[PDB]
């Protein structure tokens, strides 16, 4: 904290390595899928043009 | 009569066989169930939901 407080040298020039860490990126399931009232209209349209276009 | 009803009573075999059912998948809230699968060294899980 000492040294972190010295106006010496600020050290604002070099940038915060970070290759000694090794990131993770996560997965979550897509918001887009989750069955809730408005995606049934969708899907209902979806099934409806489906049958409408080999018709 | 009563003595044929008793002797045979002791021929009765009470034996009970083990019940062990597995438990249904149940459906999320938003409509998607799991199903687990595995291989030689592999395990999937399988996120089924209506779409396209």
């Amino acid at each position: 904290i000492a040294a972190a407080k010295d106006p010496k040298d600020t050290f604002e020039d070099i940038p915060l390595d970070t290759r000694h860490h090794t990131f993770t990126k996560k997965i979550s399931f897509p918001k887009e899928w989750l069955l809730t009232e408005e995606r049934k209209k969708e899907l209902e349209a979806a099934r409806q043009q489906a049958l409408l276009k080999d018709a | 009569p009563q003595e044929i009803k008793d002797v045979l009573d002791s021929f009765r075999r009470n034996v009970q066989p083990f019940t062990n059912v597995a438990k249904p998948i149940p459906i999320d809230q938003f409509g998607r169930a799991c199903g687990v699968g595995k291989r030689k060294a592999s395990s999937a899980r399988a996120f089924v939901v209506e779409g396209t």
